């Protein structure tokens, strides 16, 4: 970008969950789909930390729905391997993909079974 | 520079002989057209001239057919001397028989100028010598033109024509030197660059097997071979994982010459390479008292296990034939095990080709459970033993295993030089043109002083242009320089120079506008001077050829075909002949010289090409060296056959990724990208290694996912300015820092914190180098396997430390918590500590 630190601080905000700082950086026009060195997106840092309110303020900022990390895993794969159903729902409403897979060859659905997160594995049985 | 600048002329010969051949031809044509002139138009009243003409013709063609002879290849100097003296005499004699009133002095002067040239350009005569001959000829001819102004006017014409003579000389001489020299350097680079290719290929293939380096030496994906100033990993099934450790190594390595064991070991391993090449198996690495190859990795072989096992058996014969040779009876345990393995490369520093799987550690274990002399094979191996050997259900004497016992001259220097030339000679030319004035005291004609001033202006400003593009004094402003010179490119130079060397012809034309022909001395004179000026059109050679020469023709001669229309009568005919032939000269002479400059520019392009190409290959291959071997030690095989050395204190640390083995789960096909992540951190480690505060640290290699480090070894120069015991301190500091590094790394790794267990020892060691026609570095001694067992039995996130290293670092000040005194193989109990203090709740 052109001074993509407003996006870097955006990444740290989406990760640690700095609520008002999100609003501030999006007021600062921060790079909504800025990524780290490892391809992670604010959705990646969010699902890791479970700030669903911040997930939604980022959706106000407007990042991607099916972005994957440099490790090919989307935050759908993350949340499958996490267990926060309520955070999963907002992306199915945002139109996530059901039949895709990460660079590891399994549909993110089975990643719920990775932790046995049947809460979200159920949600992924509904759509196709 | 004598013996060399002999071969120089010995190489530049055939062009010189070509020039001689053409000059001969031209002399022929000139004397002959003189003859037909004298035999038809005028001078039908004597043979005193024409028989000399034809005799000169025939002696010339005699030289001409001569030039192919063998007792001339070293005598072109003396041959030219002969010919030039001959033509000297010819011209002067065909001159003296004048000054009665029917052969003009201008014709004599054409002869003078032209022979003076073909003395300068083509003769290839020594500078001093061609010079003295030029001036002697000059003065003598002008005297034989004598038998208070006009005389010295003609003398000045001689002077200027000698000027352009010598300048033209030294220019052509240094040019055909420089091109020779650059072609010399170019061929040096040809051979030197093939050589560096060979060396770089050697080193590369001594770090990766055949197929992979063959694959990556075509650089089909140009972005991968940028780490060589990245790579791909592949998983292969049905492999043969052979091992070996020197049984009782410490004992058979109790006391050696720090070189003896080195050498004999080199011997054994060269043997084992000689074995694998026959079994077509890929040797892989050597861990100290160990060694191991693999098989079936690049090409899974139908009988990969067979080549492997029979190769091992051959190693048994090799080891016994050396034990009963140098009288040291230590064979080696052998563990063989099949299965699947993902191979590839990791790291960017000291990185090497390697392999990873459970099967890897499995074969190592089956080695540890292997009996000295025989192999503890697996059932995964036995699945196609085809029962052709000594199969025995070898089990631990304490799963599905068996025991088998067998059976100058810069193209901008030329600019200032030849513009100096044009300006000074135009100067003295117009000096003459004025010097005609003894009858009209103040110089009347207006166009004269007009063009004189105009030329003075242009020449002096352009000369200053050049002197400041050369010596860069910056009188007034500097940014303006980069702006205006910028214009003077390939074409603007064209036209500035066109005007710049045209101006002396116009100089001489300024004085002629008057009616003068009534005096025929003035016409004779101005004819002489215009032919001088037209000869000045040879100098500016960094310009075009056809253009500059056609400008010569037109704007030197055309106006004399114009004063052909002042009708001073048939002197017109003699002048059109002399200019016809003189112009023939200037044409072919000039085009030849532009060939010379063209070729010199080319032969500097190409030498620069190979210059940067050798620099590319040199940085590449030398840095590849520093990839494999450190520099200080890099001297000793560059200069000798081998190297070895003892260090009595060097810290060694392993570091593995234990919880990788879990997050290894191969739900992803191949697990490759997990190893990509490992490699990520390995890089992040090399990133450390390149730090100068990390100077004394040396990664030794990367085994599995481990990390071998050492220190206190390179910097032998004990200066007053340090405390030698520092190396362990900065070492362990680096250790703690990379420990923080894996943490930082894990802040990024999704929902996984990869933890590392680290061991330690310090003390004596042996540095050594193994491969020849290959290369490998390594260390031995107590300390290596000591710390190896340490981190083999360490607890993660807590730096295990050897007791005496614990002591030296405690007396350095570092905080440690006791771990336990656990038995050490071959050593007994040993007090272990951990560095992390209250890192956990316990």
């Amino acid at each position: 970008h052109h001074g993509s630190d407003l996006g870097k601080k955006l990444l740290e905000a989406a990760r640690a969950g700095q609520d008002d700082e999100v609003r501030i950086l999006m007021a600062n026009g921060a790079d909504v789909n800025a990524t780290d060195d490892y391809g992670h997106t604010p959705l990646h840092l969010a699902a890791w930390f479970g700030h669903l309110e911040i997930v939604e303020v980022l959706l106000k900022a407007g990042a991607d729905v099916n972005a994957a990390d440099w490790l090919g895993d989307t935050p759908l794969h993350l949340a499958a391997r996490i267990g926060h159903l309520e955070i999963v729902e907002v992306l199915l409403k945002h139109g996530a993909d059901v039949n895709a897979q990460d660079k590891f060859g399994k549909t993110p659905f089975d990643l719920a079974i990775d932790n046995g997160n049947e809460d979200i594995a159920e949600v992924l049985q509904k759509a196709a | 520079s004598v013996n060399l600048e002999e071969a120089c002329m010995e190489r530049c010969f055939p062009q010189t002989q070509r020039r001689f051949r053409y000059a001969l031809f031209y002399i022929g044509f000139a004397c002959l057209l003189w003859s037909i002139y004298f035999g038809v138009h005028m001078k039908s009243k004597l043979i005193v001239m024409v028989a000399p003409a034809l005799c000169f013709l025939v002696v010339c063609v005699g030289f001409f057919l001569f030039t192919f002879t063998k007792l001339y290849a070293r005598h072109y100097v003396w041959t030219s001397l002969v010919l030039t003296l001959l033509v000297f005499a010819l011209t002067l004699a065909a001159q003296f028989q004048v000054l009665t009133p029917c052969l003009s002095q201008v014709g004599s002067f054409s002869m003078c100028i032209e022979v003076l040239f073909l003395l300068y350009t083509v003769m290839h005569l020594p500078l001093y010598l061609s010079l003295i001959l030029g001036v002697a000829y000059s003065v003598l001819f002008e005297t034989f033109g004598y038998h208070h102004w006009e005389l010295l006017s003609r003398a000045l014409l001689h002077l200027c024509i000698h000027a352009i003579g010598i300048h033209l000389f030294i220019m052509s001489q240094v040019r055909s030197r420089s091109t020779f020299l650059k072609v010399g350097q170019s061929i040096m680079h040809g051979k030197d660059l093939e050589v560096e290719k060979a060396l770089k290929e050697r080193m590369i293939h001594s770090v990766m097997p055949r197929i992979i380096a063959d694959d990556l030496m075509k650089q089909g994906d140009e972005e991968s071979e940028n780490s060589v100033k990245p790579f791909k990993m592949q998983q292969i099934e049905e492999v043969s994982i052979l091992f070996a450790d020197i049984v009782g190594f410490t004992k058979m390595s109790a006391n050696k010459s720090a070189h003896a064991l080195v050498g004999l070991l080199n011997d054994l391993f060269g043997r084992f390479d000689r074995l694998c090449e026959e079994t077509k198996c890929e040797k892989i690495s050597t861990l100290g008292d160990c060694y191991y190859c693999v098989a079936g990795c690049p090409e899974p072989r139908a009988d990969h296990a067979y080549c492997c096992i029979e190769m091992g058996l051959g190693m048994i014969r090799a080891i016994e034939q050396f034990c009963q040779e140098k009288k040291e009876m230590v064979n080696m345990r052998v563990g063989v095990h099949t299965g699947t393995v993902l191979c590839g490369i990791l790291g960017m520093r000291r990185f090497k080709f390697d392999v990873w799987s459970n099967d890897v550690n499995l074969a190592n274990l089956m080695e540890q459970l292997g009996v000295a002399g025989k192999v503890h094979i697996s059932e995964a191996t036995a699945k196609y033993l085809d029962d052709r050997y000594e199969m025995e259900d070898g089990k631990v004497t304490e799963l599905k295993t068996y025991l088998i016992a067998g059976q100058f001259a810069s193209a901008t220097f030329s600019s200032l030089l030849d513009v100096l030339l044009s300006t000074t000679v135009f100067l003295i030319l117009s000096i003459t043109c004025f010097l005609r004035y003894g009858a009209a005291s103040t110089p009347p004609p207006p166009a004269a002083l007009a063009v004189f001033g105009a030329a003075l202006l242009l020449e002096i400003l352009s000369l200053v242009v050049s002197v400041r593009m050369v010596f860069f004094l910056e009188d007034v402003m500097t940014c303006t320089k980069r702006l205006l010179e910028w214009i003077a490119g390939w074409l603007p130079r064209h036209f500035i120079g066109a005007i710049l060397v045209s101006l002396p012809a116009l100089a001489v034309y300024s004085h002629v506008t008057s009616e003068f022909e009534t005096n025929i001395h003035s016409t004779m004179f101005t004819g002489s001077a215009v032919l001088t000026a037209v000869v000045q059109y040879c100098n500016f050679c960094q310009l075009s050829s056809w253009m500059r020469s056609s400008l010569a023709t037109v704007v030197g001669a055309g106006p004399l075909l114009l004063l052909l229309y002042v009708s001073a009568s048939l002197i017109g005919q003699e002048v059109i002949l002399v200019f016809f032939l003189l112009l023939l000269l200037v044409w072919f002479l000039n085009r030849e010289f532009e060939v010379s400059y063209r070729l010199h520019y080319h032969g500097d392009v190409e030498a620069d090409l190979h210059r940067t190409k050798i620099q590319s290959m040199r940085d590449q291959a030398d840095w590849l060296l520093r990839n494999i071997i450190p520099y200080h030690v890099a001297e000793q095989l560059k200069v000798s056959q081998t190297y070895s050395k003892n260090h009595d204190s060097g810290g060694v640390i392993f570091a593995s990724i234990v919880n990788f083995s879990e997050f290894y789960e191969e739900n992803y096909e191949g697990g490759k990208e997990c190893y990509r992540v490992l490699n990520e951190l390995i890089g992040d480690f090399d990133e450390l290694l390149s730090k100068p505060d990390y100077s004394s640290i040396e990664k030794i290699k990367t085994i599995g996912a481990t990390y071998m480090a050492a220190s206190g070894l390179n910097a032998t120069q004990c200066r007053d300015g340090s405390h030698p015991q520092e190396h362990l301190q900065i070492l362990f500091e680096f250790a703690k820092e990379m420990m923080r590094v894996v943490d930082d790394f894990n802040n990024n790794m999704l929902w996984f914190n990869f933890k590392l267990r680290v061991g330690f020892n310090h003390g004596p060691l042996t540095a050594g180098v193994i491969g020849t026609t290959k290369l490998l570095y390594d260390i031995w001694g107590d300390t290596v396997n000591i710390a190896s067992r340490m981190d083999t039995t360490g607890v993660e996130c807590r730096i295990q430390v050897s007791e005496e290293s614990y002591r030296v670092l405690s007396k350095m000040g570092y905080e440690f918590d006791y771990r336990g005194t656990v038995n050490v193989k071959g050593k007994g109990q040993m007090k272990t500590y951990l560095y992390p203090k209250c890192t956990d709740s316990g």
